[PDB]
């Protein structure tokens, strides 16, 4: 069914799942025409795939050539997300398959499930958790590998760089969270905080800076700040 | 003309035949119904007066048989039975007349809405779907579950359905699965018309017999599937020009006879929505729409 905050552990438990966000397959700019029109311009966008216990991240990079010549382009997209993560599951080793996939949005369930039917033991379910996973295009490495792109292409990354060495799935999670709220809320303020002291350096391998558990302390108040004040700018509370 | 008698009726009870109904007081001098029609399949339903649950009764064809019925007072129902004596059946059936103790079926002549109700509906389909295969007759009631169902648990009990399922690999071609979901041409021409039922007369068939099973027994199974099967039509955007001139005919007649105060439970109100105001076949049922307007609007 619909997962929440009763069974949030459930997540973390041994039955691989994955959770996949289509808020960024389709992507425009809108801008004004030489006849005083406004055209949409398609630009690439990515499938957000991810293994919440392992970090694993399956972005699969959406290529603009993909809507040339079709219609209906936002319907399109949530069949086209359906359509790789089920080629990303066929391509998977029988024990490496999810048992579960956990849509961000409930308009994927149709397209996925019907996507899905030569695995009808694997759960395609919605969440009540509003996830910040649409903010994955403000981790710089994520974008550019996005933009740079001249082709359709699969790019794996672990979105928790080497965190499960010191914390648990659970607490990597809610540090993920917590970092693509702040940056869906107050991007330039968020990646202020995180690029704050030239020292603190992001390896060539990770996304994230190689913060101390007493600087990751400090960042994660900073961020929690960052997401109050907004919400106080907000609602003038 | 044929005539159903009864044995005796020793306990109170709605008892309907086709599209009417009558009650019958305990222990009244009834012997039962004389001056139907032949020619086309008949139900006969009953609905106890000291317990309304389980509706039951039987299809049949007079043409196939000399049918009655007798109170069963260990299993407590109306059972139908076949008198295989002829002359003893138009013995009682001369006599029993001659009494008076029968109620006339009451057909007016301008009136074909029971033609209209069961113009596909045949019985050697029906005995298909109601496996019994040692009566001619065909019993369903009110709690039979589907096949259909059943695979979401007495098979015997149960009422075969053709499995239509929208998400299944047998609606869905490998590759077209955008194609085949938002148009379930495919699915309705090659595997339903063709595969299955082999014509429109069939499919229209079952899709009537549904309806009724619906209507007269309460029977949700047999709902889902009656509105399963106008959304499978619905739902494509190739149907031959007849099958939609003619389902257009069958919804109509259907809406017409549904008792008023039933609307609530006998009508998907997502179903009919899309079929009448998104489908591709929306601008199609034009006399339904006028009659679901017009009579049931607060579903719209």
């Amino acid at each position: 069914g619909a997962m929440n905050s009763s069974n949030y552990a459930e997540l973390f438990n041994n039955d691989i799942k994955l959770f996949v966000d289509d808020t960024n397959v389709y992507r425009v700019t809108v801008h004004k025409t030489f006849e005083g029109n406004v055209a949409t311009k398609a630009i690439n966008g990515c499938i957000f795939t991810l293994n919440p216990k392992t970090g694993h991240l399956f972005l699969k990079i959406i290529h603009t050539s993909v809507w040339a010549g079709q219609k209906r382009l936002s319907q399109l997209a949530k069949w086209k997300t359906a359509e790789e993560v089920s080629a990303l599951v066929r391509s998977l080793p029988k024990e490496e398959q999810p048992k579960q996939i956990i849509v961000t949005r409930k308009a994927m369930l149709d397209p996925l499930e019907v996507h899905m039917l030569d695995f009808p033991n694997i759960a395609i379910r919605p969440t009540e958790l509003r996830l910040p996973f649409s903010a994955a295009m403000s981790i710089d490495k994520l974008s550019d590998v996005v933009m740079k792109a001249t082709e359709p292409q699969m790019v794996l990354f672990n979105i928790y760089d080497d965190w499960l060495d010191r914390i648990s799935s659970y607490t990597a999670f809610s540090r993920l969270t917590l970092l693509l709220r702040a940056l869906k809320t107050n991007e330039e303020s968020a990646k202020m905080i995180l690029l704050s002291d030239p020292t603190i350096t992001i390896k060539s391998y990770h996304l994230w800076p190689s913060f101390t558990d007493e600087q990751w302390i400090t960042i994660e108040s900073q961020m929690r700040d960052l997401i109050l004040t907004e919400y106080g700018r907000k609602y003038n509370v | 003309m044929n005539t159903v008698p009864f044995t005796s009726a020793p306990i109170e009870v709605t008892i309907g035949i086709d599209q009417y109904s009558f009650n019958v007081k305990e222990n009244q001098p009834f012997h039962g119904i004389k001056d139907i029609p032949i020619g086309h399949v008949h139900v006969i339903h009953f609905q106890h007066a000291d317990n309304s649950s389980m509706r039951y009764g039987y299809w049949f064809d007079c043409r196939m048989g000399n049918f009655y019925i007798q109170y069963d007072p260990k299993d407590g129902l109306y059972k139908m039975m076949e008198e295989r004596d002829g002359a003893k059946f138009e013995n009682i059936v001369h006599n029993f007349k001659e009494r008076q103790m029968m109620v006339s079926y009451p057909k007016i002549d301008e009136d074909d809405t029971w033609y209209n109700l069961t113009e596909f509906v045949q019985m050697d389909k029906i005995r298909k779907i109601v496996r019994k295969d040692e009566n001619q007759f065909s019993y369903v009631d009110s709690s039979m579950t589907t096949v259909q169902e059943n695979e979401l648990s007495d098979p015997a009990h149960s009422l075969n359905y053709t499995v239509i399922n929208f998400k299944s690999r047998e609606a869905i071609r490998p590759g077209h699965e955008m194609e085949d979901f938002l148009d379930k041409s495919y699915y309705l021409n090659t595997v339903m018309l063709q595969g299955i039922f082999k014509n429109s007369s069939n499919y229209f068939g079952e899709l009537q017999f549904a309806f009724l099973n619906a209507m007269f027994f309460g029977n949700y199974g047999s709902s889902l599937q009656w509105h399963a099967m106008i959304e499978l039509i619905c739902s494509s955007a190739t149907v031959p020009k007849h099958m939609l001139d003619k389902l257009d005919e069958i919804l109509y007649y259907q809406i017409k006879t549904l008792p008023e105060q039933y609307s609530d439970i006998l009508l998907n109100e997502r179903v009919w929505n899309i079929c009448l105001y998104s489908s591709f076949q929306k601008n199609s049922l034009h006399n339904t729409e006028k009659i679901m307007e017009n009579k049931y609007p607060e579903l719209l």
